[PDB]
């Protein structure tokens, strides 16, 4: 039963790893949107630039 | 393919103020739910996904 | 007499009621059988258990 | 006998129990060390994106 | 869960969770505490009965 | 013209450094009674079972401490602390019992 | 005795609201018998009353999060999570009911192992 209760500790342990993998993906689509957002205001400011 | 459609999903609902009138809601980094369904997979690839 | 003890004392398991607590007080059994559907089997009232 | 009975069926029960948890924590523990080399590729993209 | 455990006995202005947290250790000494106070009661009417 | 682009200048950096501090679950909100917005985390359930929640610790000692397994529902704390209670009085009946009988 | 003798009398006027209060014999051991039965009774009526109200907020809470996430799976995976097949549905059910017989947080096998 301390084995069993000893492993169940280490399964719940792996859970949270991957909720912190998850939290990086979610941010590094937002982060890719808002640097798609941000390319086309700097082509904006380029086509302002030119006149 | 069901990566993307779950992670623009998530995310969509992290920015949509669904009940906010949308002339006085700051977005976060200026995203809109409009600027994450760019990042989507093309509609063929996910009708396939969720058949 | 050991029925009605029985019975109380299986309702109301927080009761110490002695044989002799009912022999001397017969008036004073009846009251305790009443209770027992007012409180319920957990000495709550009935009511809030039902809520 | 009853007993003894009962007890060696629950001995076999938590034999058999333990060898799925290991089982099944040697393949979350695979999966884990897949997953910590998956937050260092999704680091190293997320890297790539700032 | 402050008041199921503390009651409505203390007029704390300002309830701390190291203090809900103190209260349920307490809730639990207790009922260790007359655990152990039974089974020395047990053992006092075994030994008056031997 | 200078003003402007001086208030410009770094935008992007400012902003992602500002975004990196942020803790995402606190942006999603849930909506209990069709008007008020509250963020997931405000929510009791969450507060109480949510690794991600700054309380987690807090309840974490708070479960150890009343004996209350993790995997068990959120709702059932105060359910199982009354019946904690009501063990504790029928001890007391019966160390009481005990102590007149002796 | 005059204070447990009305807070015995008010409890039991309390118990048995327009019901006449049964006669009964009056004395010190069956008044003592009355207070301890009033006293936990009233302590158990003021802690049910607390788990009461609790279920009640923790009913809305959870509706809340089951309309996230009924709409969020809606969202990502369109209307084809609900349209399970007869035997994909008793499936669906069978780790529902399994995991609210055991009162789980969720549906991992981090939660229905230890359980």
């Amino acid at each position: 039963q301390e084995q069993i209760q000893t492993a169940e500790r280490e399964i719940v342990g792996q859970d949270l790893n991957c909720e912190r993998a998850q939290d990086l993906c979610r941010r590094s689509l937002l982060l890719r949107a808002f640097n798609k957002k941000r390319e086309e205001e700097c082509e904006a400011l380029c086509q302002s630039n030119k006149k | 393919g069901l990566q993307q459609c779950m992670l623009v999903s998530e995310c969509s609902r992290l920015l949509t103020a669904d009940s906010v009138p949308p002339s006085d809601s700051t977005s976060i980094l200026g995203l809109d739910k409009q600027d994450l369904l760019d990042l989507l997979p093309p509609n063929m690839l996910v009708l396939w996904v969720r058949d | 007499m050991a029925q009605t003890l029985q019975y109380v004392s299986s309702r109301l398991s927080m009761l110490q009621i002695d044989e002799e607590d009912l022999e001397r007080n017969a008036q004073f059994g009846k009251v305790l059988i009443e209770l027992c559907p007012l409180l319920g089997p957990n000495g709550g009232s009935a009511n809030l258990n039902r809520e | 006998e009853e007993e003894v009975k009962a007890l060696q069926k629950q001995k076999n029960l938590h034999i058999r129990r333990r060898n799925k948890l290991q089982m099944v924590e040697s393949g979350n523990r695979q999966m884990c060390l897949k997953s910590k080399d998956k937050e260092e590729e999704t680091g190293r993209a997320f890297q790539e994106v700032l | 869960l402050y008041q199921l455990l503390d009651g409505d006995n203390t007029q704390k202005l300002f309830r701390t969770y190291d203090g809900l947290e103190s209260v349920a250790q307490k809730l639990s000494q207790d009922i260790a505490s007359m655990r152990d106070q039974l089974e020395v009661s047990e053992q006092e009417h075994s030994l008056l009965l031997s | 013209i200078i003003q402007e682009s001086q208030r410009l200048q770094d935008s992007i950096q400012k902003e992602v450094k500002h975004f990196s501090a942020i803790c995402l679950p606190a942006l999603l909100k849930v909506s209990t009674d069709g008007f008020n917005l509250l963020p997931s985390r405000e929510l009791s359930i969450n507060r109480m079972s949510n690794t991600h929640a700054p309380y987690y610790g807090i309840f974490k000692g708070i479960y150890e401490s009343v004996r209350l397994p993790l995997y068990k529902a959120p709702e059932s704390v105060l359910s199982h602390v009354a019946d904690m209670k009501k063990q504790l009085f029928f001890l007391r009946s019966q160390l009481s019992s005990r102590s007149e009988a002796i | 005795m005059d204070e447990k003798s009305t807070k015995i009398i008010m409890w039991l006027k309390k118990m048995f609201g327009d019901k006449p209060l049964p006669p009964y014999e009056v004395n010190t051991r069956t008044m003592e018998i009355l207070y301890q039965l009033a006293e936990w009774n009233e302590a158990r009526d003021k802690d049910l009353s607390l788990v009461t109200e609790d279920l009640k907020l923790k009913s809305a809470e959870v509706k809340a999060e089951a309309k996230y996430l009924q709409d969020l799976l809606t969202e990502g995976l369109g209307p084809s999570y609900t349209n399970l097949s007869r035997m994909g549905n008793n499936y669906l059910n069978q780790i529902v009911d399994s995991c609210l017989a055991l009162e789980l947080k969720n549906s991992s096998l981090s939660s229905y192992i230890p359980a």
